[PDB]
């Protein structure tokens, strides 16, 4: 309807929820899928260096 | 692949080099062989000639 002062703590919940998920959620996931394919990729390394 | 293929690679240094060994080692009685025949000529010669 108009304006209130729900916005303020809306934006308080919101940064909570941003921080709450940067640290704990984001790294945590994008860690496992790159170490994940770490792991895929250098398979390759066998036919690259022990065929050499 | 990674076994299967440095297994061949840690092996044929051992099996190339054994038979460069084996070469080697005929080579040496013919050396061995020619020198001794050699000699027996040496005596069959002579005494054919002074028996001529």
């Amino acid at each position: 309807m108009n304006l209130n002062a729900t916005i303020l703590g809306q934006a308080i919940a919101f940064v909570l929820f941003v921080l709450f998920a940067m640290k704990y959620v984001w790294p945590p996931l994008m860690a496992a899928i790159e170490k994940r394919q770490k792991e895929i990729a250098d398979g390759l390394a066998s036919a690259e260096r022990a065929h050499k | 692949d990674l076994d299967l293929a440095k297994a061949s690679a840690t092996d044929q240094l051992k099996k190339a080099k054994a038979e460069a060994q084996v070469i080697i080692e005929q080579a040496n009685k013919r050396r061995s062989q020619i020198l001794d025949e050699a000699k027996a000529e040496a005596e069959q010669e002579r005494t054919k000639i002074v028996a001529q």
